[PDB]
């Protein structure tokens, strides 16, 4: 079978969290301050 | 290219030739291009008009009871009233709009869309 | 006879039957969909952007219940239930 | 091994038609936003010097 | 033969399996991402010129802000537009990566892919729509109770449809993951069963569907970015 | 031939023929809907905010009947009911 | 092989045919009547006040006919008339 | 293996088709009227009254198909001509 | 087995696919004829007696369809052709 | 196991199809053309002496099919072609 | 048993598949003309001469399918491929 | 029961199903391309040609599918695959 | 004696043929409306031609992608029929 899930759910969604982290830290507040500021 | 009639009740206002008509008609907004099927349809109350002309600046006019007939060799929008957006001050325009008077507030948020400030 | 040979025969009717259904769904969704998305810019060909952002949702929600069906269908198919 | 050399040659069919039709439209529009917002930012001094 | 559904790498850990090959494939998703952000964070250019990966990251996020103001407040759901980014981000690295020609044939005739689209993992999928679910479910408890909201969710707009309006509650999670992977799956399938043509043949099919799904892979991280913002609009409301 | 196996091969083909027909409503309520949403849109542009919520309305019943076919469908093969 | 066994799958096939109809049924008419109050809507906003009695009063009847076939599929499915 | 199983089988099936074909009918049916009806109320809601008379003419004539399929698929399933 | 008993089988199986063919075009076509009907009267709401006759005509050519349908199902199911 | 009825079960079924599928275009095609029908009768009250003729074509040519179905379906039925 | 009456079974299942499957399509496709015929005549009585052009490609086109639909029927039929 | 004859009987229930569906696609979607090319030629006498054109597209791209359906109906029944 | 993998063969068969049939009746439908939309746009706006052929292109893939994905399982139905024995 390939539909039920395995523990590579929260293995998959540790690495998004942390994903977000850095969009949420690095990437989204610079940018919104250039688009602010322009 | 299309020709354009701007014609108020008193005078004919502005004519020229064109490249696209944008309006918003009852049924919503209609752009117009060279060779559109004749039709003839009723402006909104705040309507506005922009022609977009061969090398040349858009041109925003506020309409009051507009009207719009194209022919597929002109576009008449006959208007009993209408302003040019270099003539419309904006003070105005704003003491105008959010009023009780349902004409007035019409033609002050067609001055608003003509302005920019929609 | 071995009983999973009626059981596959039956699975891949019922996949069949799944992708077809599919695959109408879809078909004619996405052609509704595109019909108001070119009926809008045929009134108003300034008005493309502007039509792109819902169109899409539409589409989405369409492509969903094929692209959903497609993938039960493989379930029936590939791991059938009550397989022996 | 055969179906690695079919596919590999069909990716290059792909990114033959990229580079053909894809690349230059999105060229185009960064050099469009590029050359925007460069005179957003001449402006701006300008308008300051003004 | 076309081997639906097997995983290399698989592993035990903690008496829980982990298919590796889903694991690497979103960990290389995830380090293009992060190089793509430090790369815009060292080249941020507020004043001068901007580089291509700041305009592709400037697009994005006006793109998403459009949407949320458009659908709620930014000052209500600020974190809804970095939530939607990464997931758009994201969804598309991971499609796209799939372009690359890592298949090979694996010495019986049948397709193997040395990268595979993690998306066509049941498990990603569902991280995915079940990290946007409580999210948005959350988030409707803080703007409006705790019992407020589950009494919001089950009336909906009107109060006599409470039935029914409990499945879509339901719905949105599923709908969110399936599709997704489903639309990935077929990709999963489609390119094995090109892969059964002699390669003087099968360069064809292969390049015109690689070439369509890269299309699908965009539209699909677009749907679903869209999906979760007009769901976490719904759920913070009055 | 395994009785079960005839009930489960009939369990199959008739949650096919559920998912085939929840698809198809599905995919033509939503591309309709989509439609209406898009040409509302285009005729008022200003109108996105308050078209979205009935649009949503009528898409919660769409796959509302999606998805109570697609639970029975869940039922019909998973815990093929009469089964022996 | 028992009768009860054909019977069965028999039962299951049908209940599957009334459950893909009434979805088919359901989600064309909710779309098409969805569609017709967005539009409404999209014209005279307004008139949201005015527009469920009507709406409603259509999903009521598309419903009512979904319903009813699922329970003549229960009916079908779990108490299967003339199972022997 | 009985006669009795497979005319009840049969039965079953076709009683599911008689049940798939009206409500697909009826639901579309009934959509259809009601966005008529629907758009009838938003360009004037003073016809309201006068509608609901066509509107209940075509809703009418669009169950009666339905229920008369309904009395069908009981004769079906329950007596079953040529049950022998 | 009888032979009868699947002569018989196929017989309630061909009705039932009369049945649903049947109510599906009755319904559908109803439904669109009604909504013309519907849209006439709230337009023109003096011309119901002008709009009844060609609504009628639309109706009876639908019902004579689904009723041809009803008395050929008749014949498949109590008078079953070629049976022995 | 006599042929035969196998023979005259797949007629039946396949006599079933073709009827099903001839009354289905046949209601929504002329439901279709009524609804244009009614519709031009109402744009113009005058018309009514003119839109007949273009609307008798188009129910001819509905109701041919109909009836070449009829007659492939008697022909399926009564005189069973591979009967042996 | 005899395989040709297997094989004869499924020739008339599958030949009364193309039939429906035509008469729908001959069905709808020629009333959605006929409306059209029928909006153009209401709107311009002028046009009735004009019209047939277009109307009759329009039918050719769809007749076309319908009537290769009932060579490959009779093909099935009576010179069923693969009878051994 | 010779295997060829379950083999041929499912590949001609297939192709009946290919045929069938093609011509409810091909009918269909050439009906609506043509009934908006009627309009257009009803609204403008002179628009034949540019008309034509994308009228053309869409007939074509419409006969694709149906073609397609076609051969893969041949390939069915005259090169049944699996058969031995 | 009924060999099973004929059984296979019947079933897969019959579920490419509704597999095919399926996808052909969408797509049909779906580029039929989207056909007209095109039409009855060349109708209104000649001159929106150019703009209008790209959403109706983009209608179109949409539509013939789901007819393809369609064809491609019927190929696995039935050349390659998954469980056959």
């Amino acid at each position: 079978n390939f539909l039920i899930p395995n523990g590579t759910f929260f293995a998959v969604l540790i690495i998004f969290l942390i994903v977000l982290g850095v969009i949420s830290k690095w990437v989204v507040p610079p940018i919104s301050k250039v688009l602010a500021e322009r | 290219d299309l020709n354009v009639e701007i014609v108020a009740v008193e005078r004919e206002l502005w004519s020229g030739p064109a490249t696209f008509v944008f309006t918003r008609t009852t049924a919503g907004e209609i752009g117009i291009l060279p060779r559109h099927i004749p039709l003839v349809a009723q402006l909104v109350d705040d309507a506005m008009v922009r022609v977009e002309r061969e090398g040349e600046d858009d041109l925003r006019i506020a309409v009051d009871g507009g009207f719009l007939s194209v022919t597929e060799e002109t576009v008449r929008i006959l208007v009993e009233n209408a302003q040019f957006e270099s003539e419309i001050d904006a003070d105005a325009a704003k003491e105008d709009a959010a009023s009780d008077d349902e004409r007035t507030a019409a033609w002050g948020r067609a001055r608003l869309r003509a302005l920019g400030q929609i | 006879l071995d009983p999973n040979a009626i059981i596959t025969a039956g699975a891949l009717i019922g996949g069949g039957l799944i992708m077809g259904g599919g695959a109408i769904g879809a078909g004619i969704g996405d052609g509704i969909a595109g019909n108001a998305l070119i009926s809008g810019i045929a009134r108003q060909p300034e008005a493309q952007g502007r039509l792109f952002t819902p169109f899409f949702i539409t589409v989405g929600l369409v492509e969903a219940a094929y692209f959903i069906n497609l993938a039960f269908m493989a379930l029936f198919v590939f791991a059938t239930p009550g397989l022996q | 091994m055969s179906i690695f050399i079919g596919q590999l040659i069909g990716f290059a069919v792909i990114a033959f038609i990229i580079v053909k039709w894809v690349v230059p439209p999105v060229r185009t529009l960064m050099r469009n936003q590029q050359e925007a917002v460069r005179a957003a930012l001449a402006e701006s001094a300008e308008a300051a010097k003004k | 033969a076309i081997h639906v559904g097997h995983h290399t790498l698989v592993f035990e850990l903690f008496g829980m399996t982990f298919n590796g090959d889903t694991i690497l494939a979103t960990a290389v998703t995830a380090v293009i991402v992060i190089a793509l952000a430090f790369y815009l964070r060292a080249k941020v250019t507020s004043t001068g010129v901007p580089s291509g990966v700041q305009l592709f990251w400037e697009a994005l996020t006006i793109q998403m802000r459009q949407q949320i103001e458009g659908s709620i407040g930014m000052k209500i759901a600020p974190f809804v537009l970095p939530l939607s980014v990464t997931i758009f981000v994201f969804i598309l690295i991971s499609n796209w990566l799939a372009v690359l020609p890592l298949q090979y044939g694996g010495a019986d005739g049948a397709a193997a892919e040395l990268y595979k689209a993690p998306a066509s993992d049941i498990n990603f999928v569902l991280a995915l729509a079940l990290f946007v679910f409580v999210c948005y479910h959350a988030a409707g408890i803080w703007r409006r109770g705790i019992v407020g909201h589950p009494i919001k969710v089950v009336k909906g707009h009107v109060a006599f449809l409470a039935p029914i309006n409990i499945v879509e509650e339901l719905a949105k999670p599923i709908s969110l993951a399936l599709r997704l992977f489903g639309n990935i799956f077929a990709g999963g399938i489609l390119v094995a069963l090109i892969a059964m043509f002699p390669w003087y043949i099968q360069w064809f099919p292969n390049a015109v569907w690689k070439t369509f799904d890269l299309f699908v892979g965009l539209i699909q991280a677009f749907i679903f970015s869209l999906l979760t913002i007009l769901y976490f609009s719904q759920s913070m409301e009055l």
